[PDB]
């Protein structure tokens, strides 16, 4: 409780560079696990169309697959524009 | 066939290898290895591997700097040897150059199985793939896949590097 | 196979012969070892680029990494040898017989 | 092709500068003039004698740390992967062990030059 | 190993689309909106047959639809499109963001004269469905018959007859 | 002491916010031009198929003319047992052509700077 | 010798990198993906001894894709006959193999 | 027409180096309460030409104990590499457009040290040897930290293409997001160009002249042309990295002028620093780079890897 | 060395061996070998002296050359078939290079020269590790590629190893060099049966490891590294010399002792493949190993050598550190012939 406070005071007085390094590294380790925008980064990465979207053959049993890019079905990037 | 730039680069690669394998003073051997690293970077770049060639060149530049320092510390003598100051070194250099010449001649003028298999020539350009697509570099994607596919490789490599630091600490301790 | 593949294989053979045929300095042999590693890097990179095997684009880099380890290891040993004799001559390593 | 031409041009320009330096001026070379410089006097020993390195351990450590540079430069491309949680864990893990190896060498007096 | 069958030069002929890449990039969004059906049919043929020789007529239809699209653009308003693709062509990387006014004028023209709506962000990258009369290829890889496996292990496990039967061991 | 650190962190946060906005916009623009490429891809695929097929046919006709005197040579004979399409090796496409366009097809993209 | 821990635990430590036809980033295919796929499906489950004999066709095609030795020999033969014919003047190369073609997009 | 571009690059760089000698002399003079060169030409404008003509008409000496091949090769390597360092720099358009321009700069910079190493060794003199070994120590000190700093900074660019750095900084200078890194980066450049307070391989007051003590006349002049060209090049690279000038595709001269002004400011800052501070000890440089710069650099690399993922701000172009 | 650092290095050596023996990818096997070597070098130099440094340098040079050859063979195999899996080498040149690299790592003739010197230059615990644990990885790799090996080359190297082990051991007064030559001969025996039956290779490896562990532990207990130093042990610990004599008889392969079981199982196996001349020569050559084992037993236990006065003081003190597995090791090294059929559990 008070021992760690004295140790931190001593380290800040003698080696501030190491204190800053440890604080920044600790924040870098811990903060991503508590951020709501990490999932947004994953979704943005998955939204980048590097290769061609190969069409699927219609078998008459695909209600959720669009027949045209402008059809309402399929994924939507509305969330990305407002971001 | 196509200006044989890659063939020239590979020949210079072999020449630098002969330069440092004839084993003159490690100053000149380090220079020969630097020349080989540069021409190998060029060879890899001519095949589409820009990152790999540049990185191997950078790594070998650092390694040869450390080797130069260590040579000045521990591998010097009164009269460091060059390729023409010693009959053994000159003999090894000339023998390597001539046997490279023999292999090149016997491979390009006729088709023979040297040790493994045969060769006719035709230049490198024949074995290319003519694929046409992409907003990225396949080499960069494959290298960056180390952080998503190669978790096991990252683990073993990092452990080996940490252990290497500990090992060099232990070996040079003395006592 | 192209002339470039045989040139790289010849480079490896030359470096191996240089390592196996010793002279006085141990540093020269260490340079031959590093040259063998360089030739292996070049050859594997050429094969992997030619066949477009995407996931092995990382293995030459890992190769390089362990090359460094060897180099470091060797240099460490050389230091100790020098500290015993004042030279890095392989002749001095004759305390142990067969 | 353009880079090869650039390298050839630069090397040629430097080589011609050296040629001009060695062929334009009048040369009056003698043994006293060409002798080694040590500020007024003849050197006692040879300059090819062993010169001890006090930072030899740091030089070896630099070799291992220079290859950590090889493992981290693909990071800008690795940030474009879908499974960011895995790559971030492995990217952070690799930097942690580098920090631990530096901490190990620092605490064991490895960064101190030989006396 | 057999003779490789190749099409004649006559049936490889088609009316080429002879516009440069900047023009294509300027028209690309509306082109992917309008000519979707033949392009998707051709690409389905392409990834199903795995053979360029088996999807030539679909490629010809792709060319024809692209030519009709560009002819319709040329008929209705060519000047706004020309300014737009000139602005696009100036850029060394051919950036959309540097030509927004000309793009707005072109979009307004094609909306008023043709009812063409520019696809939103995320639409041209959707995986879509294609209805085709082309039969699904049976053996696209031209695979040989797979060799028969080793039959199986079957039956109950009995103790070894007279044990191990090593030299003198009775068990 | 306190003021200097406070100004530094304030500047850092302002920069972080600005770069977050700009990088999100950059990602949107990249998605847009990737979509433009996706829309253009089928036409390029069709033309590439026709170009490769025509080059192969011209090579086949020239090889038929050239190799009529050799006795036991099959015109257009494959080197593979399988009968499926094999993507042509670029050496086959440009085997009977001039050096400059072979240098082009081989090293044009790598050497373009 | 080989303690097969991966299959026992379903871990997949290094099997993702063993073959050319296995799950590349961004679905980038290998140069010989179809040949290796055919050879692997031919040889699966029948053992190495049987595979060396009964999948020789697939493996030979895969090796030809890998090294292209037969292709290079055939191209060399065609080029040699063309050079022999041109030197005597019997055969004349056409305009479209001399740089005078009509290019197409 | 490409050779015309090669010449239009290399020749103005040499004139800029020649007049940077004058600019540094006058700046140090005025910071030392004097004037500096003002007699040879109006305001000393002809002093660089006189210096060059004197150096290239003076006798070069080949030392008796020297190894002549490296003794001649090293200045050629130095000057040629110094000229080569400029070809990927976008001003705003580069002479050579590379996917990995940053890595090319790193590799060529790592290769340029061997000029000093080989000149010092092939001089076969004790002071030149001491200078060469100090160059070894200096590279060991700065290389790893400089590479990791550059990686951390470029994590927000999205690639290693130098021209992309213009697009990255269209609305804000990157120094506002990474001013700690820039700080160390600046010091690293000081160590990389062998400039005060890190001019240890030269060390006039310690080793007469260090690695180039045996050099005279033309090769000597070549070594200084290489060093000053490297100073300008590194400051221009810093200006591109951290002080992003707005670029208009129809009026690129505005970008060129803004870039040149920023590079001049950084070079004058180098001269100011040389005028202001004492010299480091060469083990103290190693301790500064390995015990203060390296831990902070590692922590900031961790932070700059995590930050774009935490804030959903990853750049494009995988 | 710090005990924690020593434990870390030992576990890194073991982890490299495990990585070799659990990997299906050639690159990971290579990495396992590199990790093993990197952690192994400091263990040889734990007791710092010029001899340990020379031994470590020779060992590293040999193993690094072998690793270069091994990676070259891997790359050639990949070139002639885009394969990374360790099944069966597709190129005979690559197979020859791989066999030579693995023989160099194991120390088979004619790449045996380093085995005695290194074993002489290190401590007895380091020698125990070097002669027992360091054989597992190359032998496992050889077992995995057994069908691909050319029998002529492997059998030539095995016969040379047996002959050279016997002849070299005949000349030795130092115990570490005796153990090294014994190791070379046993490695030849192991690699002779590899193309025919890998279970026999594993059985021989286990038996040899048990007997080698017993001998090294007995030599550490009676801290003797020369014949004359071991000749004093009867006057301080007669039980130790008796156990050592019995274990030496077992190592020579004499029935009814355990050391007879591997050779008996190997010769027999070879006769199932119409191989008679090689087994006959192999046994007749192992007679040399038996001879120098018998000479050591003569000097150590079957006769009594003169002692020294100060030995009286040693009579008053016990052994501070006790070896838990030494009794089990001795019993397994001698009395397991009746349990021979249990080898079926090894396949
Ligand atoms: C306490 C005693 C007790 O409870 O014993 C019950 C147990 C009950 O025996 P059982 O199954 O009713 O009688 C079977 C007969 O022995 C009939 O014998 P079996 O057919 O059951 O034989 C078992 C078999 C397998 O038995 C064995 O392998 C182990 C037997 C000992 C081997 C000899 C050395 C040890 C003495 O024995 C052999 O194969 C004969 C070969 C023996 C030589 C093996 C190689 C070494 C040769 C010398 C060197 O009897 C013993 O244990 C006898 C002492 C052993
Ligand atoms: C293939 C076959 C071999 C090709 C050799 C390449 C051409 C160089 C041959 C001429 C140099 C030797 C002349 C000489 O000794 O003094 C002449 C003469 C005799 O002086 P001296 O005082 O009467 O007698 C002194 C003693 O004899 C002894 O005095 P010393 O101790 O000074 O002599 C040492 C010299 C004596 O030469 C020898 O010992 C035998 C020559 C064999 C050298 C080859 C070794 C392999 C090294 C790697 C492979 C390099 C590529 C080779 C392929 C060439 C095609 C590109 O050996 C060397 O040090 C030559 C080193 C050349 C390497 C240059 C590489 C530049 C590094 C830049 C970084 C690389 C970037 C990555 C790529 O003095 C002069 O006239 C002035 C010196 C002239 C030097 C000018 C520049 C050096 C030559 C150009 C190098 C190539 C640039 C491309
Ligand atoms: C504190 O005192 C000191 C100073 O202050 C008074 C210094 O300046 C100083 C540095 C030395 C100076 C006197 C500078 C010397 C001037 C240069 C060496 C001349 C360089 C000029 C040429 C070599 C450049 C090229 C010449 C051409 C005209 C350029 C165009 C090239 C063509 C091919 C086109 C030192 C060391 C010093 O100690
Ligand atoms: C059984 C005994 C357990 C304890 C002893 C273990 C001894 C070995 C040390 C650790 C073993 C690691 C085995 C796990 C291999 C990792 C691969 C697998 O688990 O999945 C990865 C999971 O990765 C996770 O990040 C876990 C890795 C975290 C481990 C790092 C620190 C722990 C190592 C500590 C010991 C190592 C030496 C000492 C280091 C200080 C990635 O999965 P994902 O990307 O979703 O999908 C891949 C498929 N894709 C690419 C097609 C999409
Ligand atoms: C910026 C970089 C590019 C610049 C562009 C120009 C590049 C110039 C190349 C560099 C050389 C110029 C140096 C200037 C002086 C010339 C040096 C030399 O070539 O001249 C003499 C060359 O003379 C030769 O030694 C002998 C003369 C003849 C030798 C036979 C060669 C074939 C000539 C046959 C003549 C027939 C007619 C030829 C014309 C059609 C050497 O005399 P030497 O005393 O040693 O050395 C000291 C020179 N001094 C006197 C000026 C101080
Ligand atoms: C010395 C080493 C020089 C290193 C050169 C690297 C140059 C470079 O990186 O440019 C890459 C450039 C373009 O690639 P990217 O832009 O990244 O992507 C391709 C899409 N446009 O690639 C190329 O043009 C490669 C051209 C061949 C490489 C040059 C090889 C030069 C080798 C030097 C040999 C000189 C003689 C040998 C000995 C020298 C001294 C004795
Ligand atoms: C959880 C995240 C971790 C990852 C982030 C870290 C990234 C990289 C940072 C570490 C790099 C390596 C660190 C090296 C450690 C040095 C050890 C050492 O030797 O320390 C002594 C000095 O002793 C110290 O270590 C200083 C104090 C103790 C360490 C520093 C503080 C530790 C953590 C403090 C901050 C904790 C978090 C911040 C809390 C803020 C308040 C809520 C060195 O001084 P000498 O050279 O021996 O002295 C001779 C000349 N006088
Ligand atoms: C919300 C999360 C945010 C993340 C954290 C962000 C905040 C970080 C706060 C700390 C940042 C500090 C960065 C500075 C890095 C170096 C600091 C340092 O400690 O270095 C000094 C030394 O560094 C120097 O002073 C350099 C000496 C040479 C100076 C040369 C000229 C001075 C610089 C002139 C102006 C620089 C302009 C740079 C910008 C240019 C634009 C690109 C340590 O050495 P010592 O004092 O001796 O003590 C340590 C051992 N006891």
């Amino acid at each position: 409780a008070g021992r760690i406070a004295s140790f931190l005071k001593n380290a800040w007085a003698k080696e501030p560079v190491l204190v800053a390094s440890f604080a920044i590294g600790g924040l870098a380790i811990i903060l991503p696990s508590l951020s709501p925008y990490t999932n947004y980064a994953i979704r943005i990465n998955r939204a980048t169309p590097y290769n061609y979207p190969v069409p699927l053959r219609d078998d008459g049993n695909m209600p959720d697959v669009p027949s045209h890019p402008q059809d309402p079905q399929g994924p939507s990037l509305e969330w990305l524009k407002n971001l | 066939m196509t200006m044989y730039i890659a063939f020239i680069l590979s020949t210079i690669f072999v020449i630098g290898f002969v330069g440092f394998s004839s084993k003159p003073s490690p100053i000149y051997g380090g220079l020969g290895l630097i020349v080989s690293g540069g021409v190998g970077c060029g060879i890899v770049l001519n095949f589409g591997g820009s990152f790999l060639g540049l990185m191997v060149f950078l790594i070998y530049l650092g390694g040869m700097l450390v080797v130069f320092g260590y040579t000045t510390a521990m591998a010097t003598e009164m009269y460091p040897e060059v390729w023409v100051s010693n009959k053994t070194v000159f003999g090894a250099f000339v023998s390597g150059l001539m046997m490279e010449f023999c292999m090149v001649y016997y491979a390009l003028k006729e088709e023979e199985v040297e040790i493994i298999f045969k060769f006719n020539g035709l230049g490198d350009w024949v074995i290319y793939d003519t694929g046409d697509s992409g907003f990225f570099s396949e080499e960069a994607m494959g290298i960056a896949a180390l952080y998503s596919y190669g978790t096991w490789l990252v683990i073993v490599t990092g452990w080996s590097l940490l252990i290497g630091v500990v090992v060099i600490m232990e070996i040079t301790r003395g006592n | 196979m192209p002339l470039v593949y045989m040139n790289i294989i010849m480079a490896f053979a030359i470096a191996l012969a240089g390592l196996l045929m010793y002279r006085s300095h141990l540093m020269s042999s260490l340079l031959c070892l590093e040259g063998m590693m360089l030739s292996l890097f070049i050859m594997s990179t050429l094969i992997i680029l030619n066949t477009h095997f995407t996931l092995a684009n990382m293995m030459p880099i890992i190769l390089l990494v362990f090359a460094a380890c060897e180099a470091a290891l060797g240099l460490s040993l050389l230091v100790m040898v020098s500290n015993t004799y004042g030279t890095d001559y392989v002749q001095n390593l004759n305390l142990l017989q067969c | 092709m353009n880079i090869m031409l650039t390298l050839l041009t630069n090397v040629t320009l430097a080589s011609l500068l050296v040629l001009i330096a060695f062929w334009l001026p009048q040369l009056n070379a003698y043994s006293e003039k060409t002798s080694p410089y040590e500020c007024g006097f003849d050197p006692m020993g040879s300059a090819r004698l062993p010169f001890s390195m006090k930072f030899f351990l740091v030089a070896i450590t630099f070799l291992l740390f220079d290859l950590e540079i090889a493992l981290l430069l693909p990071l800008p491309w690795a940030s474009q992967t879908n499974n960011l949680k895995t790559m971030l864990t492995m990217a952070l893990f690799l930097l942690i062990l580098l920090a631990a190896s530096l901490a190990y060498e620092w605490t064991q007096k490895g960064l101190e030059w030989a006396e | 190993p057999g003779i490789v069958e190749l099409p004649t030069l006559e049936d490889l002929k088609v009316q080429e689309v002879k516009v440069s890449s900047s023009v294509l990039k300027a028209a690309a969004h509306h082109y992917g909106a309008q000519c979707d059906k033949p392009n998707k049919e051709f690409m389905l043929c392409r990834w199903e047959e795995k053979d360029p020789r088996r999807c030539l007529e679909e490629g010809k239809l792709v060319n024809q639809c692209a030519l009709d699209f560009f002819r319709q653009i040329k008929r209705h308003c060519a000047e706004p499109f020309t300014e737009y693709w000139t602005c696009i062509d100036y850029s060394g990387l051919q950036l959309f963001r540097h030509c927004r006014k000309q793009q707005a004028k072109f979009d307004e023209c094609v909306l008023d004269k043709l009812g063409w709506v520019r696809p939103d962000l995320g639409e041209l990258s959707k995986v879509t469905k294609v209805k085709t009369d082309r039969p699904l290829p049976e053996n696209p890889y031209h695979s040989r018959a797979r060799p028969e496996p080793n039959p199986e292990a079957e039956g109950d496990l009995k103790p070894a007859k007279h044990g191990s039967r090593l030299f003198f061991w009775t068990m | 002491g306190y003021s200097m650190f406070a100004v530094g962190i304030g500047t850092l946060l302002f920069g972080y916010w600005s770069m977050m906005k700009w990088n999100r916009e950059r990602r949107r623009l990249q998605i847009e031009d990737f979509e433009a490429r996706i829309a253009l891809m089928p036409l390029f695929q069709a033309e590439k198929d026709r170009r490769v097929l025509q080059m192969l046919r011209e090579n086949l006709e020239e090889e038929a003319i050239i190799m009529k005197d050799v006795p036991d040579w099959k015109v257009g004979e494959s080197v593979f047992h399988t009968t499926r399409w094999v993507t042509p090796m670029m050496g086959e496409l440009y085997g009977l052509r001039t050096n400059e366009e072979i240098l082009s097809a081989t090293y044009g993209f790598i050497w373009y700077t | 010798p080989f303690f097969d821990v991966q299959k026992r635990l379903g871990l997949d430590l290094d099997r993702w990198m063993t073959i050319q036809s296995a799950e590349q980033p961004h679905k980038i295919p290998g140069r010989c993906h179809a040949f290796e796929k055919e050879w692997i499906e031919c040889a699966h489950g029948i053992g190495g001894i049987r595979a060396e004999k009964e999948c020789k066709i697939e493996f030979d095609d895969f090796v030809e894709c890998l090294l292209r030795q037969k292709t290079m020999k055939r191209l060399s033969a065609i080029k040699r006959q063309r050079d022999k014919l041109i030197k005597e003047g019997k055969y004349t190369p056409p305009p479209h193999h001399l740089g005078k073609e009509d290019p197409r997009p | 027409m490409f050779m015309i571009n090669i010449l239009s690059l290399i020749i103005p760089i040499l004139l800029a180096v020649a007049f940077l000698t004058l600019v540094e002399r006058k700046v140090l003079g005025y910071m030392q309460l004097r004037k500096g060169p003002n007699v040879v030409g109006p305001y000393g404008l002809l002093q660089p030409i006189a210096d060059a003509l004197k150096l290239f008409t003076k006798e070069p000496l080949r030392p008796a104990t020297s190894s002549i091949s490296m003794f001649i090769i090293a200045p050629i390597l130095a000057l040629s590499l110094a000229l080569t360092m400029w070809v990927p720099l976008p001003m705003p358009y580069p002479l050579i457009n590379m996917n990995l321009g940053v890595l090319f700069m790193l590799a060529m910079s790592s290769l340029a040290v061997y000029s000093i190493l080989w000149s010092g060794w092939a001089s076969n003199s004790k002071y030149a040897l001491i200078g060469a070994l100090r160059a070894v120590a200096q590279t060991i000190s700065y290389e790893v930290t400089l590479a990791i700093i550059l990686l951390s900074v470029l994590l927000m660019n999205g690639s290693y293409t130098l021209s992309t750095l213009i697009t990255t900084q269209e609305h804000i200078w990157m120094i506002f997001t990474s001013w700690p890194l820039a700080m160390m980066w600046f010091i690293s450049t000081l160590a990389e160009t062998n400039r005060a307070p890190f001019d240890l391989t030269e060390g006039e007051s310690e080793l007469v002249s260090g690695f180039n003590v045996e050099y005279a006349a033309g090769p000597f002049a070549m070594f200084f042309m290489a060093e000053y060209a490297n100073i300008i090049m590194m400051n221009a690279f810093t200006a591109i990295l951290f002080l992003g000038a707005s670029h208009d595709p129809h009026t690129p001269e505005l970008y060129t002028i803004n870039f040149v002004l920023k590079t001049l400011a950084l070079t004058i800052t180098f001269l100011w620093i040389r005028a202001s501070y004492p010299r480091f000890r060469y083990d103290q440089l190693m301790h500064l780079l390995w015990k203060s710069f390296l831990p902070l650099t590692l922590a900031l690399c961790m932070w700059h890897i995590s930050l774009p993922i935490m804030t959903a701000s990853i750049p494009p172009q995988s | 060395m710090n005990p924690i650092i020593y434990t870390t290095l030992i576990m890194t050596v073991m982890s490299g061996t495990m990585l070799v023996m659990i990997s299906s990818h050639w690159l990971l096997i290579w990495i396992g070998f590199e990790m093993n070597l990197l952690a192994m070098i400091p263990v040889l130099m734990k007791n710092f002296n010029p001899r340990a440094t020379e031994a470590a340098t020779k060992y590293f040079l040999t193993q690094a050359t072998a690793s270069m050859m091994l990676m070259m063979a891997i790359i050639i195999n990949l070139l002639y078939s885009g394969q990374w899996t360790i099944t069966k080498m597709f190129n005979p040149v690559a197979m020859t290079m791989m066999t030579m690299a693995l023989a160099m790592k194991l120390g088979l003739s004619p790449f045996h020269f380093w085995v005695p010197e290194v074993t002489q230059g290190i401590s007895l615990q380091a020698g125990l590790l070097l002669l027992t644990w360091q054989k597992l990885a190359p032998l496992s790799v050889l077992c995995q590629i057994s069908q691909s090996i050319n029998p002529n080359l492997m059998l030539t190297m095995a016969m040379l190893s047996i002959l050279i082990g016997g002849w070299g051991g005949l000349n030795q007064t130092q115990l570490r060099k005796i153990m090294a030559y014994s190791s070379i001969a046993h490695m030849g025996w192991m690699t002779a049966v590899l193309p025919y039956n890998t279970t026999m290779t594993i059985l021989n490896l286990l038996i040899y490891i048990t007997m080698t562990l017993a001998m090294f532990m007995l030599l550490i207990h009676s801290s003797a590294t020369t014949t004359l130093s071991l000749s004093h042990t009867w006057n301080k610990m007669p039980v130790i010399t008796s156990l050592m004599m019995v274990t030496l008889l077992s190592m020579g392969g004499l029935p009814p002792l355990s050391g007879f079981m591997p050779k008996w199982m190997i010769i027999q196996e070879m006769t199932k493949n119409e191989s008679i001349i090689m087994p006959t020569l192999m046994a007749m050559t192992a007679l040399l190993n038996l001879y120098f084992y018998m000479r050591l037993a003569y000097s150590s236990s079957l006769t009594m050598f003169p002692s020294t006065n100060n030995m009286k003081m040693k009579w008053q003190f016990e052994h501070t550190k006790q070896m838990k597995l030494l009794p089990t090791m001795i019993v397994l090294s001698t009395l397991v012939l009746p349990m021979t059929p249990a080898l079926s559990s090894l396949n």
